[PDB]
């Protein structure tokens, strides 16, 4: 949005980035982003179920990353121009060190589930999988 | 507004207005539209300067009556009748009429006051009361002539957006 | 079909991918915060902030840009400051067309602010006619302080300093009252140079009198004895003139004094 | 019954410094709230100029909605669209209590009363109906 | 007009007016008009003691800064451009402005002249004199006003 | 809550029809709708005879000051 | 060169000459034709030839002399 | 910073000072390699810390008192004698040696351009330290 | 750089002047002290001490003979 | 349960803002209640039913979680 | 410690020490206490002939390019941020500078003063004396220094 002052008569927000539609996230692990990421928007996200949104269709639980290496982030809302979602999710994944992807919750059958995960090429991680 | 001039000069303090005199003369003249922007810039200069502003500074800058505490609480009405007794006391010969010298220096002193000392002021209102009543030689056909002050005082961005968010 | 259904934008299909993260050109913003340590801004996209990470000052920012900076021989290193100001326009070039990767190119002002900040009444007309040239060419600056500094492709040339206080030359005669001394000398507010575009007076910043002084001194010479002989031409701001030569380690000293009287 | 009167007031302008140059404020420029109790918008008719060395600028504004809900308490009114830098503050001084909702059944019954008892011509009601059946008049 | 007058006026007394003296910032205390004695008076003071003699009375100095902010003028022709064709749509008693700093003005008079002092700087003894616009017309600038009495106060 | 207040009786005071006198119960039956349980009493110091007007008069001006307890 | 405003109000800045026929850096505003600024000015290798009174063909900027 | 001749003929301009080892940004004419231009000369972090004399780690411009030591077009020459502007009255300038010329108006400041006794020394002004 | 003298545009001598004057200080009292540096286009030199005020002025003058 | 000095940044804008720093470290970080806790409060619950005794006041104010002394 | 005690003893004969006297760099080549005549000293001069008087010597005329290498120092505060609620932290005999260029300093002592020579610039004839903070805490400019003995050479 280009044309928006959103003054207040003699007073004003000690943050900077307010009134205008800047948002900032931050966190110290994708986890910790990436909950903050989905949380902002997913529930205003409504729809004419009869039962409900998104929110209880996707855990979108059980996330981890490399906590221990990645320090602490401050990751704008707005890096893409006017992009979609998946564009700003991707910067957070920072592909390929994370694997990002839609899949079946087996764990609770009925309902899809978001991975986001550090990559299974690692030894101990690549045992952590289950065989088929 | 002597006292409220000066007190406002004092509430800034000459060390804070000698820091953009230009500027802060634009809030004195904002706040009170008696003052033109020349007026309010040589009363600063002289209140830096001296350090003080008196009543004989004051009315140097402008004639004004600085002994005259009346009109702030309490302005009189100016009914008709009124209007019409000062027009006869600010034009007492027909010479006037004909001298348009002098006649500039009458109305001027006539809106002068008439402005500034009664409830109701409108310089373009009362000029046109004023070029009506020095034409008719100060008897006109109708006494609406003297009600007239009275009663006179008291796309393309928008469309495009719109047809585009149409289809 | 059914495998088309994945990223794509435009009327005419175009693959999205990594090619489209990427900015292509120049873009402006505006300056919110300045770090003043190391002189590295911050600016604000419309509803995004550029620079500004958990870095306070050093690790961290826009980098602007410089007149010049080096280091000498002897390895002392020497640059320059130029003023950095709050809310002004700034254009902005990202390395590798990456964004998180700005640098400020160079400041540009508003038309109306570039309309209050220059004298020349001319609306237009080739710089190679003589007459056009009295006028275009004038490098007119203004310091941070409401003093400011004038020349000209003519002989006038005028420089002014807290208060009424200013310098100037010319050369023509029909330019003499610019820089004349009869009776009590031209008024500042003759030189036209002293109006704003929007006939307005360049009002100075500080109304207080300066006191002015040129000191001088050394350490030695090709005679190699220790220089110390030290002269003065101070100015107070009462209006007294002192020119004095001094020889500290001999304790003598003759001055010429003038008094405010 | 006729139908119900747009909400109109008046909004003040606070700039940082005096204007240094004449500007002109585009017309249509939008004045909105930032509580979302009052999510209402206004939009102004006609055009305004702000001539330099002012530090503030009154213009008036009409409610968009046909509603009370235009009837806005003070400082409601802190925003505004195509704004430059220099506006400082946006705040109304004064609410509105201008709007109204459609005409009231005790107003209406009572203009008919009047209408019915001016029937027969040539007495006070009947002047008293010719007088009040323009839109503009009042009381 | 007023101005008119007064430019005819002082055009018709301008051959006795021989008292007045040129000088750069003459700024007297005692009116020329009112005295047989000689007195050293520039343009800007002279149009003040012009203007003075009526009712009006403006201010003094009234240098340069006068015509910026007081609204007592309404210019005509802006600075910077210079049309020789269009200097007969003037009229008698519009002020003529001289020098690249505003140095000096002048009083239009028909016939393609104006009143003003012009001599060498240093308080030169040439009286009050009137001359062809030919020779000055490459100093004049552009710069014109006027004058109005009815609306000011 | 005092601007409010000041607002509201500077409303209720236009609006007003030709010859009717200054009546003071319905200003104050006007200003105590806002809330009947938060405003507790209102009390006047000069007019609380009401003012008859003439056929030519009507009552729009007037400077409020709110002087709460 | 700088511009800006004072906490007072009063704008300040500077007018850098400006010269007819002089070769001027464009970049466009996210790269869009009819959306032109200025960068910088850049002069001919003749002119900075003649403005010059270096007699030095080359050298480390290190050296004393 | 400027160029041009004058309809006389004659040749006007400036040659900007240029250093060796100095960062440069760089903008390649119609995005082609072999084409390239210089921009501006922007420095290292390090040195920009040691060219200023701000102590103030941050805050608006628009604060009285930040104004006073923010507002000062400081410019050092080639030569190790620097020249010094300010938004306030104080102004500096530096010659061969120690030796200076110095103005300034308010009486908080006038050690900063005295003559009293031998006169203040280089040593005393701020600005004369990295 | 090639081998030219750089001519001035203008060859009329200039004429100096270093005036300086105020409005207050902290004391408090106008300030009225002129003074000046000027020097003519026929060489002349005058420095001189003015106070407008009180009507008094000391000046040293230099004259081109 | 932070040390002293730990909060050093607000991760935000903080454009006014130079620093923040705590000058107390952080105590009232607690896991969940052992059987032992639980048994010690509920005896002072089941010896606080009569009001108006000592005993009874120290339940009554311990009832806030948040209250530990 | 020493520079609190020396600080009290200061503090203690402030109203005996009348013969000192204020200039702007008064540097005497005699004590001011080992004498009963007047003398001009001013306060960097003080310093150092209140530190000298017991085994350390400084150096003279211990001008401001001393506190930058010499090491006799670590900063408390550093410049260009002024907080008044931190001024109870201070501690007597913390060093207290004045003006925008360094022009004057001060030694701190409790109840929100400080010891210092305030007086016209030309040879002032006010002695030594303790003003309050509030009017001159505008004038601060935040610089704090403080001295260290055991570890120096």
């Amino acid at each position: 949005i280009q044309e928006v002052q959103a003054v207040l008569p003699e007073v004003g927000w000690l943050i900077d980035g307010d009134g205008d539609n800047e948002v900032k996230f931050t966190g110290s692990s994708a986890h910790e982003v990436m909950t903050g990421i989905i949380r902002r928007f997913i529930p205003y996200m409504k729809y004419n179920y009869t039962e409900n949104t998104i929110d209880n269709y996707l855990d979108y639980d059980d996330l981890s990353s490399w906590d221990e290496f990645e320090k602490l982030t401050e990751v704008s809302a707005f890096t893409n121009f006017d992009g979609s979602l998946k564009q700003l999710m991707d910067m957070v994944t920072a592909r390929p060190f994370n694997e990002l992807f839609f899949k079946n919750s087996e764990k609770t059958p009925g309902k899809a589930q978001l991975v986001l995960r550090k990559t299974p090429f690692n030894p101990t991680e690549w045992r952590a999988l289950d065989m088929i | 507004t002597y006292s409220k001039i000066m007190k406002d000069l004092s509430n800034y303090g000459r060390d804070n207005i000698s820091k953009g005199i230009d500027k802060y003369t634009s809030k004195l003249s904002s706040k009170y539209k008696n003052l033109k922007k020349a007026q309010a810039k040589k009363i600063i200069e002289k209140f830096v300067k001296e350090g003080k502003v008196t009543e004989k500074e004051y009315e140097k800058i402008t004639g004004n009556k600085v002994d005259d505490e009346l009109t702030s609480d309490n302005r009189p009405k100016l009914t008709k009748d009124k209007l019409k007794s000062i027009l006869k006391e600010k034009f007492k010969t027909q010479d006037d009429f004909n001298n348009s010298k002098k006649k500039k220096k009458a109305k001027t002193d006539a809106l002068k006051e008439l402005t500034t000392k009664y409830r109701f002021g409108n310089k373009t209102h009362a000029t046109t009361l004023l070029d009506e009543y020095i034409k008719y030689k100060g008897e006109p056909p109708n006494d609406e002539a003297f009600d007239k002050y009275l009663k006179a005082i008291e796309s393309p961005l928008v469309m495009f957006s719109r047809m585009l968010f149409n289809w | 079909m059914v495998v088309r259904f994945q990223s794509s934008m435009g009327r005419s299909l175009k693959r999205v991918d990594s090619d489209d993260l990427n900015v292509k050109g120049l873009v402006l913003a505006t300056v919110s915060k300045i770090n003043y340590k190391y002189q590295s801004v911050e600016v604000k996209v419309n509803n995004l902030t550029l620079g500004s990470r958990i870095g306070d000052d050093g690790s961290l920012a826009v980098p602007y840009p410089k007149s010049f900076i080096g280091r000498t021989p002897e390895g002392s290193v020497f640059g320059t400051k130029p003023l950095i100001t709050e809310g002004s326009v700034v254009l902005i070039g990202f390395l590798n067309d990456d964004i998180n990767s700005p640098i400020i190119l160079s400041v540009y002002g508003d038309n109306e602010q570039n309309k209050m900040i220059n004298t020349n009444p001319l609306d237009g007309g080739k710089f190679d006619t003589e007459s056009v040239y009295k006028y275009s060419s004038s490098l007119y600056e203004i310091l941070p302080s409401l003093n400011y500094k004038y020349d000209d492709g003519e002989g006038t040339s005028i420089r002014t300093y807290n208060g009424k206080s200013f310098f100037s030359m010319t050369s023509g005669e029909e330019e003499k009252p610019q820089a004349t001394d009869f009776y009590t000398g031209t008024e500042y507010q003759d030189l036209f140079t002293s109006y704003y575009g929007n006939k307005t007076l360049i009002e100075p910043r500080i109304q207080k009198a300066p006191n002015m002084l040129f000191k001088h001194q050394g350490v030695f010479y090709d005679d190699g004895t220790p220089d110390n002989h030290i002269t003065t031409l101070f100015i107070s701001e009462r209006g007294d003139i002192r020119a004095s030569v001094l020889n500290t380690e001999t304790q003598k000293r003759t001055t010429q004094e003038m008094s405010s009287d | 019954k006729r139908q119900s009167k747009r909400a109109y007031g008046d909004v003040t302008i606070q700039f940082y410094q005096p204007l240094d140059m004449r500007m002109y404020i585009p017309a249509g420029t939008t004045f909105t709230s930032t509580r979302q109790e009052y999510p209402q918008q206004f939009e102004t008719l006609v055009d305004y100029y702000a001539e330099p060395d002012s530090t503030e600028i009154v213009v008036e504004v009409y409610c968009k909605e046909t509603g009370v809900a235009g009837n806005v308490p003070e400082g409601t009114i802190n925003t505004i669209a195509s704004g430059s830098s220099l506006i400082r503050s946006v705040n109304n001084e004064y609410s509105f209590n201008t709007g109204t909702k459609e005409e009231s059944q005790e107003d209406f019954k009572r203009r008919f009363h009047s209408f019915v008892e001016s029937r027969g011509r040539a007495t006070n009601k009947s002047v008293r109906y010719g007088a009040l059946q323009i839109p503009d008049v009042e009381g | 007009p007023l101005s008119t007058i007064l430019a005819l006026d002082l055009n018709d007394n301008l051959k006795s007016l021989s008292n007045i003296k040129y000088m750069f910032k003459g700024a007297p205390k005692e009116n020329p008009f009112g005295t047989d004695k000689d007195v050293y008076i520039d343009t800007y003071n002279l149009l003040y003691w012009l203007y003075l003699g009526e009712d009006e009375e403006l201010a003094y100095p009234m240098n340069i800064n006068y015509f910026f902010t007081e609204g007592r003028f309404f210019t005509i022709f802006g600075k910077g451009h210079k049309y020789k064709v269009d200097v007969s749509k003037f009229i008698v008693g519009d002020i003529l402005f001289f020098g690249r700093s505003d140095t000096n003005i002048g009083i239009y008079v028909g016939d393609g002249e104006f009143i003003s002092m012009m001599g060498k700087f240093p308080k030169d003894e040439t009286p009050i004199g009137k001359y062809k616009l030919d020779d000055y017309w490459n100093e004049f600038n552009g710069r014109v006003m006027r004058f109005d009495e009815e609306v000011y106060i | 809550l005092q601007k409010h207040i000041e607002s509201v009786i500077r409303s209720y005071l236009n609006n007003l029809k030709t010859s009717d006198d200054l009546i003071i119960t319905d200003l104050i039956q006007a200003i105590m709708n806002i809330d009947d349980v938060l405003i507790y009493d209102v009390s006047f110091d000069n007019l609380d005879e009401n003012i008859i007007v003439p056929p030519q008069g009507i009552i729009r001006a007037g400077e409020i000051k709110v002087e709460l307890k």
